[PDB]
RNA sequence: CGGUCCGGCCGGGAACUCAAAGGAGACUGCCAGUGAUAAACUGGAGGAAGGUGGGGAUGACGUCAAGUCAUCAUGGCCCUUACGACCAGGGCUACACACGUGCUACAAUGGCGCAUACAAAGAGAAGCGACCUCGCGAGAGCAAGCGGACCUCAUAAAGUGCGUCGUAGUCCGGAUUGGAGUCUGCAACUCGACUCCAUGAAGUCGGAAUCGCUAGUAAUCGUGGAUCAGAAUGCCACGGUG
RNA sequence: ACUAUGGUUUUUAUU
C-alpha cells in the first residue's frame, strides 16, 4: 500500500492520489501506467517494490516532484523593471495577460464589503 | 376474410390486417415484443385488443414506417381500432365508451412567429 | 451616410476589380514553406495592404435602395422597409404570404 | 450524358411549361418518365414590422419553388431544341447541365 | 350504452399492495424524468426491513395511519366577509398527502439520497415521531380552537 | 404480381404514405333538462371533428402632459475660416459601485467510466469536403463523392444497460496559474476564437420580495441558418422527453 | 356586525 500514492485509501479506485500530483494527472497517470503495463479497472494492481518505482524514467520528460517549479522560480525573477508592461505585472500581483476591472472582475479583486 | 384499417399519427403511418384465425400479432415482420421492451408507449396498442379478448381467435399482422414510438404507437392503435370495426359493427358502440375511434387532441401546428419556440411568455418582471 | 460615399463606392470596387478579385486565388498559395533556405514569398505578402481604403472588409455587400452597411437582406438586396413594398409589388419571384 | 432541370415560381406555371417536353418526350423513345415530381423548396423569412421596437410585432413570408427532372430519355437534337423556347416564361427557370 | 362512466384511468397493481402507487412515484420528479422518481420501489423498502425491524408489508401501510390529515383551516368567504373554518381533507387526497410533506429535514438528516432517506422517514412516521408532526397536531388543534358551525 | 438461400434491390405498382395543389363536412342541424318552450349553461347521438373543435391574422369613438427631426420629410436655433467637408492617427470592452435580464452550478431529481436506440430543418461554384495521415491538440496535408431528395457538413442528446462515489467544499466543482502553439485580420499592448500538459480558490438551494402554466402547459435535451475576414450564450427555424 | 391588523395623501413650483 502507497508505493506510488500518497494518501491513506489504498482499497479504491486508480485516480485516487495517482493524479493531480507532483507534475501527474491523468494524461501522465495513464503514461506511467502503460510503463509498467499493469491493471487500472475498478481498482489499481496490487503491486510490489522493484515494479513501477523502476520505471518513473519513462515519464520523466516533463517538471517534476522537486523539480515542479525549481529553476521557473528563478527564469521569472529576470523582469522586474515598472516601466515594463510584464516587468510591473510580475512585482505586483496583476495579470500579465491583461483583464477587464470594472465588470465581472471580483474573482480577481476577491470579496466585496 | 381480410379487414383492413389505415392510422397515421406525427410523421408516422400504419397499416393493420385483422382476420379470424389463430390468436398471434406480428409487427414489421417481427414479434411484439422482439424489439420493444423500455418505450414508454409500447403497451398502449393493447387497449382495444382486451375489448374482444386477446391471442385466442384473432389474426393480427402490422406494418409501420415514419416518425417515432409514441406516434407509430397512436397511429397503430387508431388503425386496429378502424380494422376492428370493420370485423364487427357492433364494437362501434364500445370504443367510443374507451375513446379509441376518435384523433386524440394533440397534433403539430406550424410556428408561431419568432420568439424562440413561440408558447412562453416573456420578460415582464417590475424590477 | 456621407455624400462622399457615392464617389468612394466606384473608387473601392474599381481598385478591387485591379487587384483583390484578380490576386484571391494566388493568396491562397504562396503559403508554402518548402523552398531550400530563406522564404520565396516574405517580401510580397504586403499586396494585401498596399492601396488605400479599398479592403474586402471595408467593402461590405451593403443595402441597394438605401446607404447602410448593416439591417439588410442579401437574396434581396434590402431592407425590412422597402420589402414590405417588393412583397407587394413582385416583379420578385414567388414572393407572397400564401394565397397563390 | 446530359440534364435538365426546369423549375417555377408558382404552382401552375411548372405544369405550363412541364407541358412542351412532356409531349416532346412523346415525340422520341418508347416509354417515358412523366414530369417526375421531386419534392418542393421552401425559402422563409421571419422580419419585424413596427417602426421603431415593438418586439410583440413580427411579420413573416415565404418564397416556394416547383421542380421537375422530366428526363429527355434518348439523344435526339429536336428534344433538346424544345428547352430554347421555353425558359422566357415569366417565372420559370431551365438548368441543362453536362 | 356509448358515453358511460368513463372507468379505469389507472390500474391496481398485483405486487405493490397499495392505489397511492400512481400518485405517490410523481414526487421529486422533474422534466419528466419519472425513472429517477421510481428508483424507491422494491429498493427503499427492502434496505426499511434491513435498518428498521424486519418486512415491508404494512410499513408504508401503518406509516400513512399515524399520519394521517383529517383537516384544513382557511379564511372562507360568506359574502363580503370572509371567515376562518375548518373544512375536512377531501377523500381523494386523505391519504394521498402526507407522503409529500416530508421535506424541512431531507437536505439536513445526511441520509445518503433518495431511496435511503426514505429508510429513515418512515421509521419515525410509523411512530408519528420526528418531521412535520408537530405541524399535523398543531393543524388538529387549529380546528379545536374553533370549529364553526358543524 | 414476376426475378427471389427470398433485398424497394431489379422489373413493376402507387395500394399506404410523403411533396403537394384543386376542393369537401357542420346548419344549433338533432335530442333531454334548467332557464323566461327566448338566449345561454350542462349533458348526449351522429362524425375524424361542433355549441370559440386545437392554433393565428385585430387596433371603432375616446385616452396618455406616450415614443420619432433616426423610415421619410422639413420650419426654427446654432455653427458658417466653422460645430461644414476632406486627410491620418485615435475612442466606442478607458473604473470606482448598485444592478435588469441570462448561465455553468452548488451535487446523487447528479457525476465519472464504458457501450447504445429513436430525428427534422437548412448550408454547400478557390463550395460541403469523405477515406486515410501528421501534429499531444487547435488545425492542417493528400484527394474521392456531389453541384447536390442521392455525396459531403453529419457518431442527435436527454434517455437505456453494467460498474463506481459512502454525503464531505468531495473521485465534486474549476474563477486561477505557468510554458508553448493552431486560425484570422493593416490591427489580438489596450481589445479576438481555439488547444496541449500541469496548476488552483469559491460554490452548501439564495434577505424582504418578484415572476410562470391550467396540459403537449410551467420545466428540459439535441441540430441548423443569417449578419460575417476572425468573433455570439442575442436573433430566426427545426426535432426529441414530460 | 368578525381575512386580527399599514401611518397619509410634503413646504410648494408656474410653457
Amino acid at each position: 500500500a502507497r508505493i506510488a500514492g500518497i494518501n491513506i485509501p489504498d482499497h479504491k479506485h486508480a485516480v485516487i492520489a495517482l493524479t493531480s500530483i507532483y507534475g501527474v494527472g491523468k494524461t501522465r497517470s495513464k503514461a506511467i501506467l502503460a510503463a509498467a503495463g499493469i491493471a487500472e479497472d475498478v481498482k489499481i494492481s496490487e503491486l510490489s517494490e522493484g515494479q513501477i518505482d523502476t520505471l518513473r524514467d519513462e515519464v520523466a520528460k516533463f517538471v517534476v516532484e522537486g523539480d515542479l517549479r525549481r529553476e521557473i522560480s528563478m527564469s521569472i525573477k529576470r523582469l522586474m523593471d515598472l516601466g515594463c508592461y510584464r516587468g510591473l505585472r510580475h512585482r505586483r500581483g496583476l495579470p500579465v495577460r491583461g483583464q477587464r476591472t470594472k465588470t465581472n472582475a471580483r474573482t480577481r479583486k476577491g470579496p466585496r464589503k | 376474410n381480410q379487414y383492413y384499417g389505415t392510422g397515421r399519427r406525427k410523421s408516422s403511418a400504419a397499416r393493420v390486417f385483422i382476420k379470424p384465425g389463430n390468436g398471434k400479432i406480428v409487427i414489421n415482420q417481427r414479434s411484439l415484443e422482439q424489439y420493444f421492451g423500455r418505450e414508454t408507449a409500447r403497451m398502449v396498442v393493447r387497449q382495444p385488443l382486451e375489448l374482444v379478448d386477446m391471442v385466442e381467435k384473432l389474426d393480427l399482422y402490422i406494418t409501420v414506417k415514419g416518425g417515432g414510438i409514441s406516434g407509430q404507437a397512436g397511429a397503430i392503435r387508431h388503425g386496429i381500432t378502424r380494422a376492428l370495426m370493420e370485423y364487427d359493427e357492433s364494437l362501434r358502440s364500445e370504443l367510443r365508451k374507451a375513446g379509441f375511434v376518435t384523433r386524440d387532441a394533440r397534433q403539430v401546428e406550424r410556428k408561431k412567429v419568432g420568439l424562440r419556440k413561440a408558447r412562453r411568455r416573456p420578460q415582464f418582471s417590475k424590477r | 451616410a456621407k455624400q462622399s460615399m457615392k464617389a468612394r463606392e466606384v473608387k473601392r470596387v474599381a481598385l478591387a476589380d485591379k487587384y483583390f478579385a484578380k490576386r484571391a486565388e494566388l493568396k491562397a498559395i504562396i503559403s508554402d514553406v518548402n523552398a531550400s533556405d530563406e522564404d520565396r514569398w516574405n517580401a510580397v505578402l504586403k499586396l494585401q495592404t498596399l492601396p488605400r481604403d479599398s479592403s474586402p472588409s471595408r467593402q461590405r455587400n451593403r443595402c441597394r435602395q438605401t446607404g447602410r452597411p448593416h439591417g439588410f437582406l442579401r437574396k434581396f438586396g434590402l431592407s425590412r422597409i422597402k420589402v414590405r413594398e417588393a412583397a407587394m409589388r413582385g416583379e420578385i419571384p414567388g414572393l407572397k404570404k400564401a394565397s397563390w | 450524358r446530359i440534364r435538365i432541370r426546369l423549375k417555377a415560381f408558382d404552382h401552375r406555371l411548372i405544369d405550363q411549361a412541364t407541358a412542351e417536353i412532356v409531349e416532346t418526350a412523346k415525340r422520341t423513345g418508347a416509354q417515358v418518365r412523366g414530369p417526375i415530381p421531386l419534392p418542393t423548396r421552401k425559402e422563409r423569412f421571419t422580419v419585424l414590422i413596427s417602426p421603431h421596437v415593438n418586439k410583440d410585432a413580427r411579420d413573416q413570408y415565404e418564397i416556394r419553388t416547383h421542380l421537375r427532372l422530366v428526363d429527355i430519355v434518348e439523344p435526339t437534337e429536336k428534344t433538346v431544341d424544345a428547352l430554347m423556347r421555353l425558359d422566357l416564361a415569366a417565372g420559370v427557370d431551365v438548368q441543362i447541365s453536362l | 350504452r356509448r358515453r358511460v362512466i368513463g372507468q379505469r384511468k389507472i390500474l391496481p397493481d398485483p405486487k405493490f399492495g397499495s392505489e397511492l402507487l400512481a400518485k405517490f412515484v410523481n414526487i421529486l420528479m422533474v422534466d419528466g424524468k419519472k425513472s429517477t422518481a421510481e428508483s424507491i420501489v422494491y429498493s427503499a423498502l427492502e434496505t426499511l426491513a434491513q435498518r428498521s425491524g424486519k418486512s415491508e408489508l404494512e410499513a408504508f401501510e401503518v406509516a400513512l395511519e399515524n399520519v394521517r390529515p383529517t383537516v384544513e383551516v382557511k379564511s372562507r368567504r360568506v359574502g363580503g366577509s370572509t371567515y376562518q373554518v375548518p373544512v375536512e381533507v377531501r377523500p381523494v387526497r386523505r391519504n394521498a398527502l402526507a407522503m409529500r410533506w416530508i421535506v424541512e429535514a431531507a437536505r439536513k438528516r445526511g441520509d445518503k439520497s433518495m431511496a435511503l432517506r426514505l429508510a429513515n422517514e418512515l421509521s419515525d412516521a410509523a411512530e408519528n415521531k420526528g418531521t412535520a408532526v408537530k405541524k399535523r397536531e398543531d393543524v388538529h388543534r387549529m380546528a379545536e380552537a374553533n370549529k364553526a358551525f358543524a
